[PDB]
RNA sequence: GGUUGCGGCCAUAUCUAGCAGAAAGCACCGUUCCCCGUUCGAUCAACCGUAGUUAAGCUGCUAAGAGCAAUACCGAGUAGUGUAGUGGGAGACCAUACGCGAAACUAUUGUGCUGCAAUCU
RNA sequence: CCUAAGGGGGACUCAUGGAGAACAGAAAUCUCCAGUAGAACAAAAGGGUAAAAGUCCCCUUGAUUUUGAUUUUCAGUGUGAA
RNA sequence: GAGGUAAAGCGAAUGAUUAGAAGUCUUGGGGUUGAAAUGACCUUAACUUAUUCUCAAACUUUAAAUAUGUAAGAAGUCCUUG
């Protein structure tokens, strides 16, 4: 079968972490307790 | 949460582009690259070959460009071509061919250049660029303005193209880009060009729908029906109109049924007109007013 | 004149994407594309990971999911092979402020297709992109320009013709 | 350490204007220079081909040769105690014609006109241009005008 | 540590502010810059005096704090810490520098500390309190004086409290519904714009 | 006067929210044999102009609209500045003399003009 | 430092935010909307760039040959660079 | 013609920076509701909106004065045609 692959738009060359993925910014997933 | 985006600021910092580019209509790029003459020929102007496609028509124009706007030199239309003998399919390769040769025609009469640079007279689909006559004035030289429509092999400009050339303009191009061409084996099968250049894809749609699906053959192909137009006979639709096109390629303007006054006349009762000031502001007293 | 039962505002589908975020390369992402492939009849894409998350065991550029587009009827058919696992009920916050909306089933073989025990069972991603006649303008490369607000297709019209057409209920 | 290169010091003079940035409009590639037309310099921060130093922004020269996309212009700039001819190639991005030469071809034309209808009528007109003279006695009329009388303020303070 | 304030009085250097090009600065040890009761409304507190700079000059971050501290001190001591509104009106930007903490080899300094460079006319200190209020608040800022170096004058400004209206215009646009409360400012109204929020905004503006 | 194609200047043309649009044009719109391009005839290619629609695009109008543009007994001859003195002042700085002269602010007005060709109730 | 990160052509639009989709969560992938560049362009900083100069794809070697003119530093010498 | 210094600006971009006010927390905690429902409330802190005080040699929409390039003809202009 064929194997076409999804191409690149961004240019973030860079090879890490991206923005906005802070730990403590997520609410309490165990809330309920 | 989030900042509000359009401000104040974003907008007065906003640096609009040309009007014809918001409009999305000209490449800028491309415009630059066609129009802009070598400075040493100081005012003698590149001639453009303007071909658009609408829904319903071809445009082809060639075109000087100076600095208070572009000059038309002639002009060729695809609703001229029922004057020609071709009636439907106003939107075809072949259409786009028969305006390509009826503009370079036109254009060879407005300059004297018609006994010399004939062109391709015996339509056969070969390749062939309009050359020079030794000891007598260079063809009429044109280059090719596709706009922002995408190059493809097959595409309907380059039917303008191939018609312009064998009308005896010079219009620098290559074949890889016409119907026919075997990009694996680089050679132009001039054989299924020739059946484009006479309307052949169309007739042999004709013939292929007709025996398998007539329904749709019937709303298709309507026009071909009351006219009594079979696919044999498709051909010589295009093959006389070229031969009339080269008789008789002057432009002929459609006779107004109204003048120009009354055209204007007609049209102004339904535009709205502008508020004068006073208006407007009695507007703002009045919402005031009822406000209390 | 404006006439909001014009023939021309008619909300129909325009596309169905399904999606299959495998979180890994190699031997299930390929079995995942052949699911794709054998649901919707089309060779599907393989997206890679835009960067690298330890705690997600991807890297940059690695082939993690696979997806497919699918548009006209057979995305209809699809769609309400999908909604029978659904057995029609989405909720109110499955619509999108622009008038999309998605479900996601959890096992593919709920949808109708032959099991098997190499390929396994993978969960799947339904999206449906809503939109009416005139989108071209918004795609087109030649004056291509925005759709005006009263043709936009938004959550509320997008409910509704989602409780007419399928007899479905969306629980607000 | 000193730093001396090509285009040291340039960070305002070959910036684009505030809201003009991107592309050149094409009357730019529409003007036609012939030699000895008098030409304005100024870069075009966006062309980096044919871009002239930074000593010729702001100067006026004398078109001497015309290629494919470029002109050659002749400056005299001072180095020491003279004057040296420099010949600078320049495309026309950076260049524009100087709008004195179409004020003074103008004042050419007009006294040529004025001079022949004067021989027609027989009569003399002067041309040369005159600076601006004192004015003339001239009487003030008061009838609704009458003097007011202005006096300096006292002092004030308005924080 | 800190040498006599005669040797960073006058502005002789360009404006040498905290940027990534000077990174290791100290605080300025003025950090409060609003004093009494700085929540009361425009209406509260309608006269101002300010302490106005007759030099072209340069004043220490801890002149700043002295004179503030000195200031506050005498009129809640007087008058009540709710009687007045006290606000700081120039904010040390200048970095000063200091060499000695070889000979001239060498001699760019390391920051040392935090001025404000004020100009002739120039408002330092403001303060906003009722009228009855004024001998004390006058005493106020004439003692925070002589934590300053040069001349200032105390001066008893035309206008209603921190407003930039007189004390007459201010309540003209406050009889015609004009000026509606924002805390401890106002929001004056505005003939440009969408009419509706306008008028919605301002429900005591009698139009003319 | 409307509209299209190609433009010049490149917001007085942009942006937001509403409303209207005769004729033609433009547009959306229909189909997949063919040239062609896609995960997807969505974009691109081709075919029909046939089955439909002004819903959108487009155009115009509305808004004490945002922005933009222009103007000024607006601010202000202010800030700044060239030149001068055996001027003032401990100094910091300031005044005066002969010249040049802002920006913000405030108020008012406006919201594309136009070239070539073709076409139209 | 780079056979492309040089050259030509084509297609696309970036940073980011919002609203949505099984596992999936602040960060995986998909969709729409907004998005004058708030991204990227080997490396300092500045300038420049949006149907591109950025991202991706196709073809390539003009990073070739001959020897003159010119700009900068300047003595109007050399070298480097253009 | 060119310029980006003085001045000016910051309810204009970038960077720095004082104070309240009104909203949203649904993607902050403490307390009090809740027998448990994350579904309210009091609070501070966050952001958002319209404001507010003060700034920049290596910030800027604007933008001087002084200084600076060119032109003001006979080697020019016009007419005809080699
Ligand atoms: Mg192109
Ligand atoms: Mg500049
Ligand atoms: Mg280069
Ligand atoms: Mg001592
Ligand atoms: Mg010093
Ligand atoms: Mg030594
Ligand atoms: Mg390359
Ligand atoms: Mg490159
Ligand atoms: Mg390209
Ligand atoms: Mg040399
Ligand atoms: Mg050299
Ligand atoms: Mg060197
Ligand atoms: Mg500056
Ligand atoms: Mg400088
Ligand atoms: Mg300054
Ligand atoms: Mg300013
Ligand atoms: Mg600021």
């Amino acid at each position: 079968p064929s194997a076409p692959s999804r191409e690149v738009v961004k240019k973030n060359t860079s090879s890490k972490k991206s923005d906005a993925a802070p730990a403590s910014a997520d609410p309490a997933k165990a809330k309920k307790k | 949460m989030q900042k509000e985006f359009r401000t104040s600021a974003y907008h007065s910092r906003f640096q609009t582009p040309f009007r014809r580019r918001q409009e999305g209509k000209t490449d800028y790029y491309q415009r630059k690259r066609l129009v802009t003459q070598h400075k040493a020929k100081y005012n003698s102007p590149k001639y453009r070959l303007v071909v658009r496609f609408t829904n319903k028509d071809i445009i082809a124009q060639i075109v000087s460009a100076h600095i208070t706007g572009d000059v038309v030199f002639t002009a060729a239309y695809a609703h001229e071509l029922p004057r020609y003998g071709i009636k439907y399919g106003l939107t075809n390769w072949s259409a786009a061919y028969a305006v390509g040769l009826l503009v370079a025609r036109r254009a060879l009469q407005k300059l004297g250049l018609d006994e010399t640079y004939t062109g391709v007279e015996e339509v056969e689909g070969e390749f062939e660029l309009t050359e020079a006559v030794e000891d007598g004035p260079r063809p009429f030289k044109v280059f090719l303005d596709i706009g922002l429509q995408r190059t493809t092999t097959g595409a309907r400009v380059f039917g303008v193209l191939k018609g312009a050339s064998d009308g005896g303009l010079y219009v620098p191009h290559s074949p890889n880009r016409f119907p026919g061409w075997d990009i694996e084996a680089e050679e132009l099968d001039a054989e299924l060009l020739r059946k484009y250049i006479f309307g052949g894809h169309v007739a042999e749609y004709m013939e292929e729908l007709l025996d398998d699906d007539e329904e749709k053959y019937k709303s298709i192909f309507k026009n071909y029906i009351e006219e009594e137009i079979e696919s044999e006979d498709v051909e010589e639709i295009y093959a006389n109109a070229h031969e009339a096109i080269r008789a008789d390629p002057s432009f002929k303007p459609t006779e107004k049924k109204f003048t120009k006054e009354q055209y204007k006349a007609e049209s102004k009762k339904y535009r709205q007109q502008k508020l004068t000031r006073a208006e407007r502001q009695a507007k703002v007293a009045k919402k005031i007013a009822e406000f209390k | 004149s404006d006439k909001s039962q014009n023939v021309m505002r008619e909300l129909r589908i325009e596309k169905l994407v399904l999606n299959i975020c495998v979180g890994e390369s190699g031997d299930r992402l390929t079995r995942a594309a052949k699911v794709l492939e054998q649901l919707s009849g089309q060779t599907p894409v393989q997206s890679k990971a835009r960067y690298t998350v330890r705690t997600f065991g991807i890297r940059r550029n690695e082939k993690i999911a696979v997806h497919v587009t699918v548009r006209g009827p057979k995305a209809e058919e699809i769609l309400e092979r999908g909604l029978k696992v659904k057995e029609y009920q989405l909720r109110s916050k499955n619509f999108s402020a622009t008038g999309n909306f998605g479900f996601g089933i959890d096992e593919h073989i709920d949808l109708g297709i032959k099991y098997d025990p190499s390929i396994g069972i993978y969960g799947m991603d339904f999206y449906v992109v809503m939109g009416r006649a005139g989108a071209r303008v918004t795609r087109r490369k030649r004056a291509r320009s925005t759709i005006g607000n009263s043709h936009k297709t938004n959550k509320e019209d997008t409910i509704q013709w989602f409780k007419t057409r399928y007899d479905a209920e969306v629980l607000d | 350490g000193k730093s001396r290169g090509y285009r040291s010091g340039t960070r305002y003079a070959f910036q684009r204007d505030f809201k003009k940035h991107g592309a050149i409009p094409l009357s730019t590639y529409l003007k036609v220079y012939k030699v000895g037309d008098i030409v304005d310099i100024k870069a075009n921060g966006s062309i980096q081909k044919g871009m002239p130093h930074k000593y010729y922004h702001g100067k006026t020269g004398i078109v001497y040769n015309v290629t494919k996309s470029s002109v050659g212009v002749i400056i005299n700039k001072v180095v020491g105690n003279r004057y040296i001819e420099k010949r600078v190639n320049l495309r026309v991005e950076h260049v524009k014609h100087s709008a004195c030469r179409q004020e003074f071809l103008n004042r050419v034309k007009s006294n040529a006109a004025k001079k022949r209808e004067a021989k027609a009528n027989g009569e003399t007109v002067y041309l040369k241009r005159q600076a601006a003279k004192p004015r003339g006695s001239r009487i003030i009329s008061t009838e609704g005008n009458i003097p007011q009388t202005l006096a300096p303020v006292a002092y004030e303070t308005f924080i | 540590a800190r040498r006599p304030a005669r040797c960073y009085r006058y502005c002789k250097n360009k404006p040498y502010p905290k940027s990534r090009y000077n990174r290791a600065v100290p605080d300025a040890k003025i950090r409060i810059y609003d004093l009494g009761r700085k929540k009361a409304t425009v209406d509260e507190f309608p006269l101002c005096i300010h302490l106005v700079s007759n030099e072209l000059e340069q004043l220490s971050s801890e002149a700043l704090e002295a004179a503030r501290i000195c200031a506050n001190k005498y009129i809640t001591k007087v008058s009540g810490r709710d009687s007045f509104h006290l606000r700081v009106r120039v904010h040390p930007f200048h970095v000063l520098r200091i060499n000695k903490m070889q000979g001239m080899r060498g001699a760019w300094g390391k920051p040392h500390g935090l001025a404000a460079r004020v100009s002739i006319g120039q408002i330092i200190m403001s303060a906003r309190t009722k009228d009855s209020n004024k001998d004390v608040v006058i005493e106020g800022l004439r003692r925070a004086r002589y934590k300053f170096p040069g001349q200032q004058k105390i001066i008893i400004s035309k206008k209603w409290g921190f407003t930039p209206l007189n004390r007459d215009e201010y309540i003209a646009k406050k009889t015609n519904g004009e000026v509606i409360d924002d805390g401890a400012y106002v929001k004056f109204l505005s003939r440009k714009g969408n009419l509706e929020a306008n008028l919605q905004q301002f429900p005591n503006y009698q139009y003319s």
